[PDB]
């Protein structure tokens, strides 16, 4: 977790097993449909805003029913991709405009 | 009205009162006081207590069930 | 009446004691704090020679 | 009788009632504070640093 | 030579002789045998370890500060 | 992961009118300044606050002067070092959080000024955290920079066992077993978190006595005033 | 004529306080209202002395409170009196509302509506005040409660950012909350004066629920001492709460400096908001949960309309008594679940409790009232 | 009777402001009480908004 | 702490780390902050110009 | 008379409010005027300095 605009920014180096788990998730089951690869420029790296889409809480990583994220406030469960699947959260974790200029860097203006 | 002079109409209702210094601050403490409190508690007990007893049962069951669910099942790794 | 007035007087004595304690506590809270009080007389100036004028 | 002089001198006029109330407040404050402090010191004797500093 | 005996250890052992601490410890040993025997398993003896430590330290707290 | 409830140890000050053992507070302060001060800061405790709890003013001055601190800028604006005075707070081991994380394998040693009151279970937990450092149970593995501790929420703390027998030599001379050391630290931390403990207990006893005096008296006054109504008898005499 | 009946200020004081016709059979519950005002005074006085040292900056709020507790003379007493006095204020407020529900005081429609506004202002005041310490719980609770406004369909995020004073809770938010927390209690006092003014027109109600014009009594020599005794008991409770268990009604996580990069594992609001927290959690949809909380608070407005009984008071309605105590037990269930996390049993029990709360206050109570009306052959 | 004479708040407002008997020959110098009230309201609002950032 | 190229939100550079350095580098005199110097002097800018002129 | 006395109290309250508000900016004028006006209370014969320091 990093600090951007006074808000948490999550960068998770999800393993390929987590990538398979996220890809296998059906779009119909998702509350807000979205393909896993759409929200990750690189499959092994997922960059999101560490703010629960329900009531601005820091989702706990590798926790919950789906082992991606878990809201400690109202019980919202997010997957490794950040998509909401169970809980009061209305939509998926926000994806910033991150650009991988190099394999070891990520910046944007 | 709003002042004590004109509030309602009453006729031939006579009341007797005693000075606070003449009488006792604690009369009938044991002859009537404690029995009166006991009868009040008896009257109000069975219309209040059952709801909180149900609440206590729900509380205990919920806590025990949360503890039971938190515990791990061996069958998950029998193989 | 003397017994009743004695009861009232003892009650008033207790109330006055409690009220003075509360008022003094609040007023003292308005007074100088411990951190301010510490840096009051401990500090000692070490002055050099500033020419022949007021410094 | 005790009351025949007490009530006639102290509790008769409310000004004297207030005066004896305030004097009793002073004496009660002093004595009650001393007694409470003694009780608290005795209950946890040795723990307090007032005893240790000796 | 090691004069300090750390009464904590003595009280801990005193529980380890009591019925609840003993049965929790033996259940922990059974769980350890299970996990060690299985080559590939995700089962962690943390639960039974906590079950043992709760009773152990409960007895300790009952009879520890007296020595100190 | 699950969590372990810390036992309720029979601390001396837990009594209704009990007070902190100031000898224990002094020993715990010694352990803090000699063992935990290398990583744990106390930003809200100065070298005063000790003039009336465990140290006289003179020995407090000496103890403060033992450690040098940075002073305000002098001529040319070159901030120098001072011998150290009472109003100075306890030294911070690291200039900033980043230095603490770098020196502690990415972990930040938390401020211990309010640690007792900032953790569920209070001092009990802190004691249970220091005493309990069992080896990892079968089936759990952790990074070399982490040590298994059953009472630590995550169960993998980044703090090596800080106290062991004879790690410190108490001025009093009591046997410096790890249990005694941990108990003394916990007492000192309880004092630091709640310095008003003794005064609060004294005022609580005083208010208990005052209320035991007043409540029956005010109740008697109310009964006396209302006896006119409660004994009032009324009759209906229609013509 | 006595001087009290000549000077206009003395006229008002005598008419409203000294010589106010008050029912003789009034029980202890009517004390709480007076206690509320006292609590307000306490919160206005004590909090004032806290403001003389509190610095409303995100970088110095926690340090300022530490300075208050450790350096300021008797400052710990003042801070603990303030916190536990807020707790006692909500205790007395809940008991006041429960009494009003039980004895049919809601039929004073305008007084009831004014009281609802007072409750809302008190809730906002306490929320911002709890945000003031700038602890972990304070910060994250503030973030959650302000993000609640994001549920609004169109102006959802603009309003939240306007309240925040930025893109997230920070020093701007704390200073705004400090100013609102300073101003609001005086608005509460004026609204309470309006409360008493609207109550004065009809006078106080009695437990029997029957007009007590036959047995009215001056307030000066009877209810003054009865309230004084109530004040003594309230101060007993408050002082025992601040002097023996000062942190009984507190959260340890609030003693860690606010960290915007890590939400505590068990972030919960203060205990008076726990029922609203459960009603939030139970409803899945975010806007649904926000609306559920709003209805949970504002159902007191609809309560007078649902009154369908020939008797104002409930002491002669045993079935209504059973329903009322069931509602109270339900509220206790809600508070307890609010204390508890979001897991298998607690979630379902909370959903059931919220549904039961709404049904009892909307369906069971009027039906039982109609049944009781038929029972007495009206 | 109009609503002014029925609702107690409306009673107060009508008696003190809407229907308050005042002299007709009152000059501009009596306008400064309302001006002082407006000054107080302005100071309260403006100071609140200032303290929001002070 | 490191050096950064400098962004919009940065304030204008401070010539001296503290007042003591400024006094040392300017013969014991402190050069006042110029952010309010016009409003801080009687005559305003009119004064400042004259100060730079005469 | 009563209205006049209430007005005098109002004038005193407004003067105190404005004085403290002018102290609030913490400018040179604010600081030194505050010092002067507060030290004015040192004239009190017996409790002068204690009151000022309080
Ligand atoms: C030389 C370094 C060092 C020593 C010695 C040390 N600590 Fe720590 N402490 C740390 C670090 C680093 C952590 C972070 C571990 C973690 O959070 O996983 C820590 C963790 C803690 C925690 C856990 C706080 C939490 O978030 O739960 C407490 C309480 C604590 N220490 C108190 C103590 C006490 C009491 C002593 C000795 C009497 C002590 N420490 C000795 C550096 C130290
Ligand atoms: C700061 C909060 C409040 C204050 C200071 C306050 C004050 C008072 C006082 C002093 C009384 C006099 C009678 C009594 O004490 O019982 C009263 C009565 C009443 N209050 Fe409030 N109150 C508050 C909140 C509320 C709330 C939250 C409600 C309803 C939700 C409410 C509704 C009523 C009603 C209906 C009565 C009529 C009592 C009767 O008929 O006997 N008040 N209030
Ligand atoms: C109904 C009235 C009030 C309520 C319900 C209330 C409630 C609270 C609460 C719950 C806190 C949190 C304290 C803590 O958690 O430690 C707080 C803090 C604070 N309040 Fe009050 N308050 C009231 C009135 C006031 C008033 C009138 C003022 C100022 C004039 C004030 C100033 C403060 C300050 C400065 C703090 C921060 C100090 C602290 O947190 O201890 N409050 N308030
Ligand atoms: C009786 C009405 C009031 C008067 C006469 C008054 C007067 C003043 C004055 C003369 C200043 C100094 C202005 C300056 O030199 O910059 C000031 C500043 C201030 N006042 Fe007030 N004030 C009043 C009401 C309020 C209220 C109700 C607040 C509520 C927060 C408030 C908050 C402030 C603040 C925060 C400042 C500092 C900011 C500034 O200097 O402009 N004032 N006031
Ligand atoms: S904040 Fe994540 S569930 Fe509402």
């Amino acid at each position: 977790a990093f600090k951007w605009r006074g808000k948490p920014l999550f960068v998770r180096h999800r393993t390929q097993k987590e990538i398979e788990q996220e890809a296998a998730v059906e779009l119909s089951q998702l509350r807000d449909p979205q393909h896993d690869l759409d929200r990750v420029k690189k499959p092994e790296w997922v960059i999101l805003i560490g703010v629960c889409t329900h009531l601005g809480c820091v989702p706990i990583a590798n926790a919950g029913d789906f082992g991606g994220y878990y809201c400690p406030c109202h019980g919202s469960h997010y997957d490794a991709s950040g998509r909401i699947r169970l809980g009061p959260a209305p939509l998926n974790l926000e994806v910033p405009t991150y650009e991988f200029t190099s394999d070891d860097m990520v910046i944007v203006g | 009205g709003r002042e004590f002079g004109n509030l309602t109409r009453m006729r031939h209702v006579i009341s007797y009162s005693l000075s606070p210094f003449e009488q006792r601050a604690y009369p009938h403490v044991f002859t009537k006081g404690i029995p009166n409190v006991l009868r009040r508690i008896r009257e109000s007990f069975f219309r209040v207590v059952p709801q909180f007893v149900v609440f206590y049962l729900i509380y205990t069951w919920g806590t025990e069930e949360f503890e039971r669910s938190k515990r791990k099942n061996p069958a998950a790794y029998e193989n | 009446k003397g017994f009743s007035y004695l009861v009232t007087g003892v009650t008033t004595v207790g109330v006055a004691y409690a009220a003075k304690n509360a008022v003094t506590q609040f007023v003292s809270s308005m007074s100088a704090s411990a951190d301010v009080l510490a840096l009051a007389k401990i500090e000692i100036k070490l002055s050099d020679i500033p020419e022949g004028k007021n410094m | 009788t005790l009351t025949s002089k007490l009530y006639s001198l102290l509790f008769r006029r409310t000004s004297t009632f207030a005066l004896t109330i305030i004097v009793g407040v002073m004496f009660f404050e002093r004595a009650f504070d001393q007694g409470a402090d003694a009780i608290y010191d005795h209950i946890n004797e040795g723990k307090l640093w007032k005893h240790i500093k000796h | 030579e090691e004069e300090l005996v750390d009464p904590l250890t003595t009280v801990r052992e005193q529980c380890e002789q009591l019925e609840k601490c003993v049965k929790a410890r033996e259940r922990l040993e059974l769980c350890d045998e299970r996990v060690s025997s299985r080559s590939h398993t995700e089962e962690d003896c943390t639960e039974e370890l906590f079950d043992f430590l709760h009773a152990r330290d409960h007895c300790v707290a009952h009879k520890l500060f007296n020595n100190l | 992961d699950l969590e372990l409830h810390p036992p309720s140890y029979p601390w001396s000050h837990r009594g209704l009118l009990s007070s902190l053992d100031h000898t224990s507070i002094r020993r715990g302060f010694q352990v803090y300044k000699q063992v935990c001060a290398s990583c744990h800061s106390m930003d809200f405790v100065a070298y005063r606050h000790l003039v009336g709890v465990c140290y006289t003013e003179d020995e407090a001055k000496e103890l403060a002067a033992e450690v040098e601190v940075q002073d305000g800028p002098n001529e040319d604006g070159e901030m120098f070092m001072r011998p150290g005075k009472l109003f100075d707070y306890f030294p911070k081991p690291y200039p900033n959080s980043e230095a603490a994380r770098a020196a502690n394998n990415g972990a930040l040693p938390p401020d211990l000024s309010y640690i007792v009151r900032a953790r569920h279970g209070g001092e009990d937990y802190v004691f249970s955290l220091l005493t309990g450092y069992c080896e990892p149970p079968t089936g759990v593995s952790l990074r070399e920079g982490l040590y298994f501790n059953p009472y630590f929420p995550g169960q993998a703390i980044a703090m090596a066992p800080p106290i062991y027998t004879d790690v410190l030599e108490f001025d009093d001379g009591t046997p410096a077993t790890m249990s005694q050391i941990a108990k003394d630290v916990c007492t000192f931390l309880r004092w630091a978190s709640e310095p008003e403990h003794d005064h609060r207990k004294r005022m609580g006893l005083k208010m208990l006595m005052m209320m035991a005096l007043l409540v029956p008296l005010v109740y008697t006054i109310k009964r006396h005033k209302w006896s006119v109504l409660k004994s009032r008898k009324l009759a209906y005499r229609p013509p | 004529t006595p001087m009290r009946k000549t000077n206009p200020l003395m006229k008002l004081i005598n008419h409203s306080f000294i010589d106010l016709p008050t029912p003789s059979n009034i029980s202890a519950w009517w004390n709480f209202g007076s206690l509320l005002g006292a609590c307000l005074i306490l919160q206005i006085t004590t909090g004032l002395f806290l403001a003389m040292h509190y610095s409303p900056d995100a970088s110095t709020a926690f340090s300022s409170i530490a300075h208050i507790t450790r350096d300021v003379n008797y400052g710990w007493i003042i801070r603990y009196l303030h916190a536990n006095g807020a707790s006692m204020f909500f205790i007395c407020l809940f008991l006041h509302i429960g009494r009003g529900l039980y004895y049919g005081s809601f039929l004073y429609s305008e007084t009831w509506n004014i009281g609802i506004i007072l409750l809302l202002a008190t809730m906002a005041t306490a929320f911002m005040g709890y945000v003031l310490p700038w602890g972990q719980m304070s910060f994250w609770g503030a973030t959650v409660i302000t993000n609640l406004l994001s549920a609004i369909p169109y102006i959802g995020t603009d309003l939240v950012q306007w309240i925040w004073g930025g893109y997230s809770v920070d020093s701007p938010t704390l200073t705004r909350f400090f100013t609102f927390h300073f101003i609001l209690p005086f608005i509460i006092a004026a609204l309470a004066t309006l409360h008493l003014l609207f109550l004065h027109e009809t006078g106080s109600n009695n437990p029997l629920g029957i007009t007590s014009h036959s047995d009215k009594i001056t307030f000066h020599p009877y209810y003054t001492i009865k309230d004084a005794l109530g004040l003594l008991l309230f101060l007993l409770s408050l002082m025992t709460l601040t002097l023996f268990s000062p942190d009984l009604l507190g959260d340890p996580d609030n003693y860690t400096l606010a960290n915007p990069l890590n939400t505590p594992p068990h972030i919960k609001p203060e205990w008076y908001f726990l029922f609203a927290y459960t009603i939030l959690r139970s409803v899945p949809n975010k806007l649904g949960g926000v609306l559920a909380l709003l209805l949970s608070i504002l159902i007191l407005a609809m309560i007078p309309i649902l009154h369908m009984s020939k008797q104002q008071s409930m002491m002669f309605r045993p079935l209504s008594q059973s329903l009322y105590w069931l509602l109270a037990a339900d509220l206790l269930i809600l508070t307890w679940i609010g204390g508890q996390p979001v897991s298998y049993p607690f979630t379902i029990i909370g959903q059931v409790a919220s549904v039961l709360y709404f049904t009892t206050i909307l369906i069971l109570m009027p039906t039982i009232s109609l049944i009781e009306n038929k029972m007495l052959k009206w």
